[PDB]
């Protein structure tokens, strides 16, 4: 932790509006006395947003006013893993939690905030377990051809997130546009893979869009068609 | 209190052991409620010639049995929970008082010492451990049983209890006036003999003088003198104790004479019946005797509460400057100012003399200014009182003008980094070395400003380049390569004032050099007060200052210094010793000895003896055909009597006669290892592990522990020898086969106590190792203060003790689980054995084989023997802890030291010649033999001239004369008295014909006239021969005023006398012994010019005729003197 | 929190990231260069020093209420997000920080429709897509049109990050339409909106 | 490690003379087996003297000096010190430091003292009891008789004598002669000095053909002399 | 509580039972030794207990035990022999050595060299007078030497320096020295010395005349 980050994994997984969790940021390279271990929260297109700090050195506690009350951090000095259980959960508390360090003993320093762990995203969604469907995003025939006949294949309906989208069987993913998957009204999520290319090559090939969700277990394929209705 | 570090659990622990210690204690008083029962029906069995009888014996045999059971859950509940309790309160103990030593100002350091710091920690605490371990569980089982014999005689037979309950009072007196001249005594003994004590620490005080004038022998007998006093009324304070111990049997045994006879008149009346007597007798002996038996557990609890008395004094304190708390302001915005003001501040130890007496200075941010001038001027003084260690007396320092004191300090030791005056380094890496700069330091922030003193190639070199170890104050590294770690080790801080004094001597021009140039552009915006080596390396600094007795009137810049001549244009210009050894140090008084064991003998059979006066009771109350009770039991009633007095004398014989045996060994022995210490040569006491403290504890809890063991142990263990051999023998005869099965139990209560001392052993062992290892730990800071709290990281010291301490801990969990098991089995196995060998003797009887009385005689003579064995194996920690101390004095004793202050053979030179020479002497001191004295020495002197030296601050000069007076022998070299080498001499001679002014000369705990008088012993120099010397001292002409004459004990080094005054007379201690050779090293240092003079003006005119070498450096008086040697390095310029 | 002062231009000037203090507190600000999809790490601390594995570019110190990271002389080495962390408090808020980036000029965009084929159709939903790519600054609008009426709230925007290289984004406006109101319109019209476009380019279809 | 006794000290000293013997035990301690003090008479033979056993303080001095002869065995600095009083005539015996018995090899008990010989010895300084200074020898060449015998062998010689203490080399033409000579015993004169003897036979064609020498050499007095023999010429 | 030397300057041949019989006193009780000294050294040990031996020693040291009665005998004799021997006792608080004793070894009598030299010019200068007896080669050591003075008996002024054996023919030599003042040497002329050597048949009287 003096020459790395020892920050390690604890609690790592899925919650519903009627589950809950007991977190941890297992800290190593040094112990609880010589820190305060704090959590933030990383609510997606927003900053970052704290929600506790406790300093085994002195118990002491100080919590964030949204999951006030509703919570608790209990650190062990003696085995050596802060202990933030997530409970009564709602929906925006869905995050990923970057769990944090400090030292006590430097004063100077005034930002208990000096390390930082990578934060066991949490993730509430709504009937997951669901497979993906391949739909042809398919070109026109009045599309721009000798200019670029931009195509494409769109994953729908699907959780959860990733799923591997590839091209040609990885022959080609240049050109292509790979867009984030964005929120659904269902909890899922959508995105696109958007290929810039004259359409004077789909006269004579076709491309191929390969969709793999191991996160559901489905491997769904599609070739792109011109569309000639 | 002892207990207030309990948390609940702890108290859960405690309540829960001395509940189950209450039912531990009560099992065998009511053992003997159902013996009463079994004795009615049983007796009435027997006398009156009952088929049940072996059903009825083995019912009465599983009721034992149960109680079996129910003693074995008690002991080992009560020992378990009581040493668990003793243990984690214990740790807490250790804690909380280690936060307050690293709490407690430095102030308290200087006034207290490290190695007796470090004693008090470990010994106190383990004392305490014991203490409130698991004695308090015997105590209080031990008075459960007496306590419900009380209540067994009233539900019993309310008859007999009525008169013992009646008589109970006036023994209250007995014990009162038992504890009452106790008290009085030892506490007028003590208030006393620690006055022998500090004689002890006064004259080990400066074993130099002591020895440069071979008084030696007026010292031992100062000792012996206070400790005669206090011997005398040693064997007093043990005859009152006798005395009160037997008067308390005497009363005892006559009451059981009313009892027996007034209930002999019961019985007679066929009242009741010989149960309810019989046991209100029985049940009301065991409890009494066995609640006698309990000295040594409160011995135990009050040496623990001496213990935790000055150890919660050091918890509960609290100083004007804190180390642990926001007492303050800590702000942000800081620009490194600094600036004295009016300072006038003193030592706490070294209270008299004060240093600065106002100082009004100036330093700004970022611009530095050079401290530097002449030495001793203030330059540490000035750095030490910045960083707030000593609380300055009056003075005050303020960073933009307002309290520090209000500066949390935690910020304040935090913020600005002096590399320290002499480097001192730690036992770690240089990693963790410098990471003492904050902690939390990663590699590049390591190496980046590491380079910035060209620590790159001596450290990227090693094995294990960083990762190799610097060792003992940097026993893996020297001068140059230790200084550089340091200058750069606490940059990393980035001080917003670093400061530097004389902390870049001892390398290379170039390393110094790195580190002050990069350290000069470094502190763009932070100053740095620099007191330095070089008059160019002076000059990096904007303003120079001049250090003047406590007054700032002169100091300036480059063109601001040099032209005001003031300093500026001034300055440029353990052998393991045996059973036998200890057993032998007291041979002289064998017959104390042999009494003390016969009347041992007498006062432990003495119990079985009462079985078979209560056994023949039994049969004779049984028929009656007479009119038996004022007949016959008038006779026991008057045996009871002549038991009673026979036991007033053989107690106060033994208790009397160890108490003299005691005395004796006590005095012999203290007397011994004094003498023994004050003969030794000069180089054992110039250490750092036999130092004063550390010897005088040496010397009293030695001689102390070396006695605790015999003198208390043959009366002890031998009570209890010949109590169960008494009982062994009585059981023997009657009838020969219940000894053996209630010897069953000798197998399992023997290998379990000797599993248990074995393993009890190791577990010492492993604890020695463990709280060896937490007290390196310890030891670092305790002996390193001025640093850790410099670098202000004495909390991750905190932090590391307590995870080493955690060792102990898990080892005590062992140690109670351990115990409790071994003292469970013993006590689960006597009761199992009654019950087993009471149901075969029933069958036994069956036959008719024994009389029933005679079963009871014998179950009654081991009920009433083993009661001896509660701690017959406790006060073994006390037998290691003086076989250990007596190997340590012995090492003490026979140390032949190689050169004997008796010289008995070689030369006696009758005449004196005062021809000394040196031709190219080599020496080198012993404790840190790095680096030497000399350079090669070679002087000498002829008859009357002055070999006068003059130089730098200590440059190797106090050295010259302890190479004369045959202190140490100079390793390579040519030393001599005038011709006949001093390897001839005998030193008796030699060091009572020289003379030596002492560097610090003490007086003693003594009168204005012995001190004197002291300078020449084998004969006691007269009275008036004094007044004469006196007056030629002109020290005489001052008893004037002196409210006696010649009776002033001037205390504890020179209390009712000034230094002045202690050095105004240093001169007067020797001149009548005639010293024709004056080895004055610091002549007249505290006195006024017009009388400082009359030290060597009184001697102007007689000063000649005797050689001489006159060291004192002025002017006044060395201009006129003839000889000079330059000390450079430790040569003759 | 603090004002977004988010910078992203052509090379050339002296980015001050100022961070204003939500509340009066002792000057202690923490800063990070955190990019969106890592674990922030840390830059500066107490405003005014310097943290561990930081190049010699970033620097801060305090203005009052103004806690500041400077950083000069944009260069093709500039792409982050930043972060405030106020302090000095027994709760501590935050600030947002930017993002920053290279600005090359000002991309032309490429705007294209796909209609939904018949293998959406058998679900019960179907997407009609407006597509634009490369376009550049990160201002964007895209609009659609059905039977000439100004729709919303069924336009889907999905945005990707900013092309690694030219800083070309792509966008995606779905128009998702069920069994009972897709097949009811006939003329699907997309309006978009770019800067560098004079003209609100305008792609549109029939259902046929 | 093993054992090493290495002595010091000892050896010039007039009858009512002090001293200390010392035996630096070094290679195990002072404390795990006796240690007694060997004597060695000048030509007779042995005697056992005097021991301590310092893991029970159980010491014994000898029965013709019991009170001149203190024993201490120091544990720390690891070396015996044998307090010498007064050291009369008769005892210029070579005193050897003495190891007692280890019958495991780790330790001795007390009882039946050091049965089992003792497994260890050293070799100490030979002590001497006299009240003669040092004197040069005074070289008297007895030379080969006149008597000399024609066509057999003829002895040649020299006696060295009047001189404290030894040793004299006795050696013959510088010392570059020295086969089949004999060596006679240094002996003590009868004031205190000291002298001896030695002589060499010669074929009856060497005596007055070459011309030899009786060279002597004394470290003591720090005189090597060098004197001519020859056959005596009436 | 003492010791008997029995086994006194035994000079038997190598390689035959060469017994060392030293007979302790009453009760000792099983506490002999047999330890070898080379000439001029500290004795080694050889046997301890008449029962077992030191490690590292040659199995030639054989001690049979009845009673008040230890008696080791060597069989080999190796060149490591013909060193001084000696029995010891530890036991009763006490520990006694004896006298030196040694084997030797054994040849055949030889030819005995005498000789005598009177003091020349420069020994007569002192007052003193050395007349020296000398015998060389003589086998074996047990040898007398007898004086005289003008054919008188001398005694009281004669000292008989033996030397040691050499080794390689076990032969001898011995110097007799007779010693007067001026106070007599120059009233006494004729000063002899006889020898009686087992070579030397008769007593040979070498005499000779002052001057
Ligand atoms: C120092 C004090 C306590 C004196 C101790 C001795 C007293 C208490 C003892 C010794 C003499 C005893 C008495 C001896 C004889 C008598 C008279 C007789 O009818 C029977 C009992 C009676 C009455 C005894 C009672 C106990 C007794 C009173």
């Amino acid at each position: 932790e003096i020459s790395e980050v020892q920050l390690v994994e604890s609690g790592g997984g899925l919650v519903q509006p009627g589950g809950s969790l007991r977190l941890s940021c297992a800290a190593s390279g040094f112990n609880f006395s010589s820190s305060s271990i704090h959590w933030v929260r990383q609510a997606p297109g927003k900053g970052l947003e704290w929600v506790a700090s406790i300093s085994s050195s002195s118990g002491s506690t100080s919590y964030a006013d949204s999951v006030k009350g509703r919570f608790t951090i209990s650190a062990d000095t003696s085995k050596n893993t802060a202990y933030l259980q997530m409970n009564s959960l709602r929906a925006e508390d869905t995050a990923v939690y970057y769990c944090a360090r400090a030292y006590i003993w430097w004063y100077q320093m005034r930002q208990a905030m000096d390390y930082w762990g990578q934060g066991t995203l949490v993730t509430v969604s709504s009937a997951s377990t669901k497979g993906p469907s391949v739909f042809p995003l398919a070109p026109s025939s009045k599309s721009t051809s000798g200019g670029t006949a931009a195509l494409g294949c769109l994953v729908k309906d699907y959780f959860p997130e990733p799923v591997t989208v590839s091209w040609n069987s990885g022959a080609l993913t240049s050109g292509v546009h790979t867009f984030p998957a964005v929120l659904q009204s269902s909890g899922l999520y959508s995105l696109s893979s958007v290929v810039t290319v004259p359409s004077s090559s789909l006269g004579t090939q076709t491309y191929i869009c390969n969709v793999n969700h191991k996160p559901s277990n489905t491997k769904v394929d599609k070739k792109v068609e011109p569309k000639s209705c | 209190t002892l207990f207030r570090y309990s948390d609940w659990q702890d108290k859960l622990f405690m309540s829960l052991g001395t509940i189950m210690a209450i039912a531990h204690g009560s099992g065998l008083p009511l053992m003997m409620i159902v013996f009463g029962e079994m004795t009615d029906k049983f007796v009435d069995t027997a006398g009156n010639f009952g088929k049940i009888l072996e059903e009825e014996m083995t019912r009465y045999a599983y009721y034992y049995s149960g109680l079996g059971a129910g003693v074995l859950v008690a002991a080992y509940i009560q020992v378990s929970f009581w040493t668990l309790a003793a243990g984690r309160q214990i740790r807490k103990i250790r804690q909380k008082f280690f936060h307050a030593i690293l709490r407690q100002e430095i102030g308290w350091f200087d006034i207290n010492d490290t190695t007796e710091l470090n004693t008090r920690l470990t010994d106190d605490i383990s004392k305490i451990s014991e203490g409130i371990g698991d004695k308090v569980g015997m105590f209080f089982q031990a008075v459960a049983t007496f306590f419900a014999g009380f209540i067994v005689g009233f539900i019993r037979g309310w008859k007999l209890t009525l008169v013992i309950m009646a008589i109970s009072p006036i023994l209250g007196l007995s014990a009162a006036v038992w504890a009452k001249i106790l008290s009085a005594f030892s506490d007028k003994e003590l208030a006393a003999y620690a006055k022998a004590g500090a004689v002890a620490e006064e004259a080990l005080g400066a074993i130099r003088t002591v020895i440069a004038f071979g008084g030696q022998n007026k010292e031992l007998e100062r000792y012996q003198k206070h400790l005669e006093n206090a011997k005398e009324i040693g064997i007093k304070k043990a005859i009152s104790a006798n005395i009160s111990m037997g008067i308390a049997f005497l009363l005892i045994y006559a009451s059981y004479a009313l009892a027996f006879w007034y209930g002999s008149t019961l019985v007679i009346s066929k009242e009741y019946t010989i149960g309810n007597a019989m046991t209100v007798f029985f049940s009301i002996l065991i409890g009494a005797f066995s609640v006698g038996q309990a000295a040594p557990c409160i011995d135990a609890f009050a040496n623990a509460r001496g213990a935790a008395y000055v150890i919660f004094d050091i918890i509960d304190n609290n100083p004007k400057i804190d180390s642990f708390s926001e007492r303050g302001h800590k702000p942000d915005s800081i620009k490194g100012n600094l600036e004295f003001n009016d300072v006038h501040f003193s030592y706490p130890s070294r209270a008299n003399v004060k240093i600065l007496k106002g100082l009004n200075l100036k330093v700004q941010s970022g611009q530095t200014v050079a401290l530097v001038g002449s030495s001793g001027c203030g330059k540490s003084t000035t750095v030490q009182l910045i960083q707030r260690l000593y609380d300055p007396d009056e003075g005050t320092i303020n960073i933009d003008g307002q309290d520090i004191r209000n500066f949390n300090v935690n910020y304040l030791r935090e913020i600005i980094g002096v590399v320290s005056q002499e480097p001192v380094l730690f036992s770690t890496t240089i990693a963790e070395n410098i990471c003492y700069g904050r902690g939390n330091v990663t590699m590049d922030e390591i190496k980046k400003a590491v380079k910035e003193a060209n620590a790159y190639e001596f450290i990227m070199k090693l094995p294990q380049k960083f990762d190799t170890l610097v060792g003992e104050r940097g026993a893996q590294l020297s001068g140059g390569q230790k200084q550089r770690i340091a200058i750069a080790r606490a940059l990393v801080r980035n001080p917003k004032i670093l400061l530097l004094d004389e902390a870049t001597s001892a390398l290379d021009t170039e390393s110094e050099a790195e580190v002050q140039a990069a350290l000069d552009k470094a502190r763009e915006g932070r100053t740095t007060i620099v007191i330095a080596h070089r008059l160019s390396t002076v000059r990096n600094a904007d303003v120079i200052a001049g250090f003047e007795d406590g007054v700032i009137v002169e100091q300036g810049s480059h063109s601001e210094l040099m032209k005001k001549e003031g300093v500026y244009f001034k300055l440029v210009n353990v052998p393991p010793v045996s059973f036998l050894k200890v057993l032998k140090l007291n041979k002289t008084e064998w017959p104390y000895f042999v009494v003390g064991t016969v009347c041992a003998i007498a006062n432990g059979g003495l119990q079985p003896a009462f079985s078979v006066i209560f056994s023949e009771i039994i049969a004779i109350f049984g028929p009656g055909d007479d009119a038996v009770k004022q007949q016959k039991c008038n006779i026991f009633s008057l045996i009871f009597l002549f038991l009673g007095i026979i036991s007033f004398f053989t107690f106060f014989l033994q208790g009397f006669t160890f108490g003299k045996a005691g005395e004796i060994l006590t005095r012999r022995l203290r007397s011994m290892a004094f003498k023994a210490m004050l003969r030794q040569d000069m180089s054992w006491f110039d250490d750092h592990k036999n130092s004063t403290g550390a010897l005088s504890t040496r010397l009293a809890t030695d001689a102390a522990q070396v006695q605790g063991a015999t003198g208390t142990r043959l009366a002890l263990i031998a009570q209890n020898i010949a109590n169960l051999g008494t009982g062994i023998i009585i059981s023997f005869i009657y009838g020969w086969q219940l000894t053996l099965l209630l010897l069953a139990v000798v197998p399992i209560i023997a290998v379990s106590g000797i599993v248990e001392m074995k393993l009890l052993a190791g577990n010492a062992k492993r604890d020695k190792k463990e709280l060896e290892a937490a007290g390196k730990i310890a030891t670092e800071a305790i002996e390193n203060i001025r640093t850790v709290v410099s670098l202000t990281q004495e909390r991750k010291f905190e932090s590391m003790y307590v995870e080493k301490l955690y060792g102990p801990y898990r080892n005590s969990v062992q140690k109670a689980h351990i115990y409790g098991i071994t003292f469970s089995i013993s006590q689960a196995f006597m009761y199992f054995s009654y019950a087993g060998c009471f149901r075969f003797g029933a069958y036994l009887i069956v036959n008719g084989h024994m009389r029933f009385r005679d079963v009871i005689l014998v179950f009654s003579a081991i009920v009433f023997g083993a009661v001896a064995l509660g701690h017959a194996s406790s006060f073994a920690p006390d037998y290691a802890k003086a076989k250990l101390s007596a190997a340590h004095l012995f090492m003490l004793f026979e140390r032949q030291p190689l050169i004997d202050s008796y010289s008995e053979e070689g030369l006696k030179p009758d005449k004196f010649e005062g021809n000394i020479t040196f031709n190219e002497v080599v020496f080198n001191y012993p404790t840190r033999a790095n680096v030497p004295v000399l350079q090669g020495l070679s002087l000498e002197v002829k008859k009357g001239q002055t070999l006068a030296l003059v130089g730098s601050s200590g440059c190797g000069k106090s050295t010259v004369v302890q190479l004369l007076e045959r202190f140490y022998d100079p390793l390579a070299g040519t030393v001599l008295l005038d011709g006949q080498e001093a390897k001839k001499l005998n030193v008796q001679w030699l060091r009572a014909q020289l003379g030596i002014v002492s560097q610090e000369p003490i007086l003693f705990d003594c009168s204005i006239a012995e001190n004197i008088a002291y300078g020449d012993n084998s004969r006691v120099v007269s009275q008036d021969e004094i007044v004469s010397a006196a007056k030629a001292a002109n020290i005489h002409p001052f008893i004037e005023t002196l409210p006696h004459k010649y009776e002033t004990r001037v205390g504890d080094k020179g209390t009712q006398l000034s230094g002045g005054q202690k050095q105004r007379i240093a001169i007067a201690r020797a001149l009548i012994r005639q010293p024709q050779i004056l080895l004055l090293d610091e002549a007249t240092s505290a006195l006024d010019t017009e009388s400082e003079k009359v030290v060597q003006e009184a001697l102007d005119k007689a000063r000649e005729g005797r050689t001489c070498i006159v060291i004192a450096h002025r002017l006044s008086t060395i201009q006129n003197a003839d000889l000079i040697v330059v000390f450079q390095n430790g040569r003759v310029k | 929190t603090q004002s977004p002062s988010s910078l992203s231009a052509s090379v050339g000037d002296r980015v001050t990231i100022t961070c204003r203090a939500s509340q009066s507190v002792s000057s202690a600000v923490a800063w990070y260069q955190q990019k969106p999809g890592k674990a922030p790490k840390l830059l500066i601390y107490s405003a005014s020093s310097l943290y561990s594995g930081v190049p010699s570019r970033f620097s801060g110190s305090r203005s009052g209420t103004d806690f500041t990271l400077t950083i000069s002389s944009l260069q093709p080495e500039d792409f982050a997000t930043y972060y405030c962390q106020q302090s000095s408090s027994s709760l501590i808020t935050f600030g947002q920080g930017t993002k920053v980036e290279i600005k090359r000029t000002v991309a032309a965009p490429s705007v294209f429709i796909f209609p939904p084929s018949d293998s959406q159709l058998k679900s019960g939903t179907a997407s009609v897509v407006c597509l634009l790519n490369n376009f550049y600054p990160r201002e964007a609008k895209v609009q659609w049109k059905v039977d000439n009426a100004l729709q919303s709230g069924n336009s889907q925007e999905s945005v990707t990050e900013q092309d690694s290289k030219d800083s070309t984004y792509s966008l995606s406006s779905t128009l998702t339409l069920s069994k009972a109101d897709y097949e009811k319109h006939k003329v699907y019209a997309c309006e978009v909106t770019h800067q560098g476009l004079s003209s609100p380019v305008t792609k549109s279809f029939n259902r046929g």
